[PDB]
């Protein structure tokens, strides 16, 4: 959890949020994720989520669905994942790296030695995406054990009692739901509700990153402007991976061209 | 926190994305409201009695089980409103949406049955419904597919992953995770997360509660087993749950074997699979070594699910119920059998169910047992795909 703590106070130094992209680990093709990745960070990445792919992703849209879908055609599994998380460490040291994970692939064959694997691999952050607080409680104590951040998740219409639990429970970041639904960038989200983002700083909560429909730099600033510590993109960085899977130079000049916009608009 | 326990033994749980745990507390505490209302109870009742036709009969075989010591019934859920048992709880959960102020419902089907139900109660109580299907089942229990749409359902084709009933409950899942503030989730069968497979169970128990009564005044005891196919758990779990505590009465549940279980190809993850965490519950699945969820496979588009319900993982567990597995080959033989000997046409997945009662009493003809099988639905909508086997052979 230190890298996500060092680079909050880095980025309130600098008057800074924080943009943090998505990707599925693997899609297209394990080199050209790793490829991908690279290009995100010298973007200007403050962090990076990332997903295994995982046969039934049941919070994510099409656009998601069908980055598991390339990755899975790769022939990517999580024991390939763990060797692409490596070297990303071995090649940056100190960004944060958050996995997204559905609960079955950390269950699978026990949650201890997943998180011990994540820890000895250099990974800062697990989110699972089909665990909600009330069933935590085994994920979030091996995260722990092992010095992972468990993320946890403030909904729109979150009430005391979970804002409570989410502030208590999670390390790392508090991932702020702009909205019901499941991933897209076409279904964009309302503003950060501020009482919420109010709300997590008076409990002491771990600084809040906006995510869901999160396409366009505009975003992003408004993110930012209303409290949130910094803003997650997925689909609108996966759709740039699509779009271009005939011309792996362009998908990275486009992915980068995009990064740079949405870290601008951060600083803002 | 909850009103209820969502777990049986380690098996259940709420594992949903967060957003949609108040809507899961919501139902949960609706339920418990409604159960202790007469009103809603009578509701219910009448619509059961009036609209579905129950009590539904219970009918001794008469010919196929001539020359052996088993007498054997069948609980007629063929004979519901709608053609299967899947009409009961759709009646009662229609009434939960009603209760919450949703105008809109959100189903998943595989043989259609449970989105003809959803679909009949939709335009009986003015809801609004949309109903996911796999493309293979759309092809492979068309007749359904006409019924839905006559009634002014939306039925939207799933093509993704094994386009069938595991992908039709994921694009379920998801679109409610969006559109639960004004749509209810009309799950159909005794699975997914906390309170499904509770009130499932007891919105379909009327069937175990119908076949005591009626096999008491018929034979003057208990049956010696009841038997039902388990596809998600509701029609084994409705026979099952007033014999629990009869601790004489066996309950014998049949997952799909599909090609035979050697084979890989089946939908029986109670007996071959392995504990996992999908579709909102903690329950037996079948996965790969490294946790993804397998493609099952069945004759029967009811049966052909990955997962099973967490009340029958827990029942297995204890030795209360014995879980066995009947082949495609085997259920088509029993299908015809019915038809040909009884003169009733069984739905392929009830014809699994009655292909092990028919084995019981093969295997051992001079054994002394009272049998029921749980008759789950008819077989209108799979006499084209029977026709076309027997046909591709030579009967
Ligand atoms: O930009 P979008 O709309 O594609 O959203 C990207 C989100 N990617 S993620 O890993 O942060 C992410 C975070 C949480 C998710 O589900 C949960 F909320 F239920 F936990 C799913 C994905
Ligand atoms: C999946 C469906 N049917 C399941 C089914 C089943 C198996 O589902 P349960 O295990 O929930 O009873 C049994 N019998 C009949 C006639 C059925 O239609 C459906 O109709 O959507
Ligand atoms: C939660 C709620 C009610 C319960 N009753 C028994 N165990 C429980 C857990
Ligand atoms: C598998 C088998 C038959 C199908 N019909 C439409 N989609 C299918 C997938
Ligand atoms: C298994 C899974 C989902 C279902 N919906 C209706 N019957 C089912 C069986
Ligand atoms: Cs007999
Ligand atoms: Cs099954």
């Amino acid at each position: 959890m230190e890298r996500y703590e060092n680079l909050f106070a880095q980025l309130n130094d600098r008057r800074e949020g924080a943009f943090v992209p998505f990707v599925t680990l693997g899609d297209p093709g394990i080199e050209q994720s790793l490829k991908i990745i690279d290009t995100l960070i010298d973007a200007g990445a403050d962090a990076l989520e990332l997903g295994v792919p995982f046969s039934d992703p049941l919070a994510d849209g099409p656009t998601i669905q069908n980055a598991n879908l390339r990755a899975f055609a790769a022939g990517v599994t999580p024991a390939q994942c763990f060797e692409m998380l490596a070297l990303i460490r071995e090649k940056h040291p100190t960004i944060p790296i958050g996995l997204l994970m559905y609960a079955n692939l950390v269950f699978n064959n026990g949650i201890d030695a997943f998180y011990a694997r994540c820890e000895q691999v250099g990974v800062d952050s697990v989110l699972v995406a089909d665990v909600p607080v009330e069933e935590s409680a085994p994920f979030r104590q091996a995260a722990l054990r092992h010095n992972i951040a468990p993320i946890f998740i403030c909904p729109p219409n979150a009430d005391d009692d979970l804002l409570r639990q989410v502030a208590s429970y999670g390390r790392g970041y508090t991932y702020l739901l702009s909205r019901s639904g499941v991933t897209g960038a076409e279904n964009r989200g309302a503003l950060p509700l501020h009482h919420l983002i109010e709300k997590l700083k008076e409990y002491h909560a771990a600084p809040a990153l906006q995510g869901f429909g999160i396409s366009s730099p505009e975003q992003v600033s408004a993110a930012v402007r209303a409290g949130a510590a910094g803003a997650i993109s997925g689909s609108a960085i996966v759709k740039i991976i699509e779009k271009n899977l005939a011309s792996p130079k362009q998908m990275l000049a486009e992915l980068r061209s995009f990064v740079s916009a949405m870290k601008a608009a951060s600083r803002a | 926190t909850t009103l209820l326990n969502p777990y049986f033994g380690e098996f259940g749980g709420m594992y949903v994305p967060q957003i949609l745990m108040p809507a899961l507390n919501q139902l949960e505490e609706a339920f418990v409201s409604a159960q202790k209302d007469p009103e809603f109870q009578a509701q219910f009742a009448d619509l059961l009695k009036n609209y579905a036709g129950r009590p539904t009969a219970l009918t001794k075989c008469q010919n196929i089980t001539a020359g052996t010591r088993t007498t054997l019934y069948l609980k007629r859920e063929d004979l519901l409103h709608g053609g299967a048992h899947k009409t009961n709880q759709v009646l009662g959960q229609a009434l939960l949406a009603k209760r919450m102020g949703k105008s809109e419902i959100i189903a998943e089907t595989g043989a259609g049955q449970h989105g003809v139900a959803s679909a009949l109660a939709s335009a009986l109580l003015g809801l609004k419904c949309r109903i996911y299907m796999g493309a293979k089942d759309v092809e492979r229990q068309s007749p359904n597919v006409f019924r839905m749409r006559l009634m002014g359902a939306e039925v939207i084709p799933v093509h993704s992953g094994s386009a069938t009933l595991k992908d039709a409950c994921n694009e379920a899942l998801r679109d409610w995770s969006g559109s639960y503030e004004t749509a209810h989730y009309m799950l159909g069968t005794a699975a997914g997360p906390h309170p499904y497979p509770t009130i499932v169970r007891e919105f379909q128990r009327m069937i175990g509660e119908e076949t005591k009564a009626q096999i008491l005044d018929k034979e003057g005891r208990l049956p010696d087993a009841v038997i039902a196919c388990v596809g998600g758990g509701s029609n084994a779990i409705g026979m099952f749950a007033d014999f629990i505590n009869d601790t004489s009465v066996g309950l014998i549940g049949v997952e799909p074997g599909g090609h035979g279980i050697e084979t890989g190809e089946h939908g029986a993850p109670l007996k071959h699979g392995r504990v996992g965490i999908y579709f909102g519950m903690k329950a037996p699945m079948m996965q790969t070594a490294d946790g993804q969820i397998e493609e099952s496979y069945s004759i029967s588009a009811g049966l052909d699910f990955p997962s099973v319900g967490p009340q029958h993982a827990y029942l297995n567990s204890i030795g209360r119920a014995d879980y066995v597995s009947i082949t495609d080959d085997e259920a088509l033989e029993a299908f015809k059998t019915l038809c040909r000997h009884e003169g009733i046409i069984p739905a392929l997945e009830s014809s699994h169910a009655l292909a092990h009662a028919l084995k019981m009493m093969r295997e051992q003809p001079e054994k002394e047992q009272l049998l029921v099988v749980n008759l789950s639905g008819r077989g209108d909508k799979d006499i084209f795909t029977v026709h076309d086997i027997l046909k591709a052979r030579g009967e």
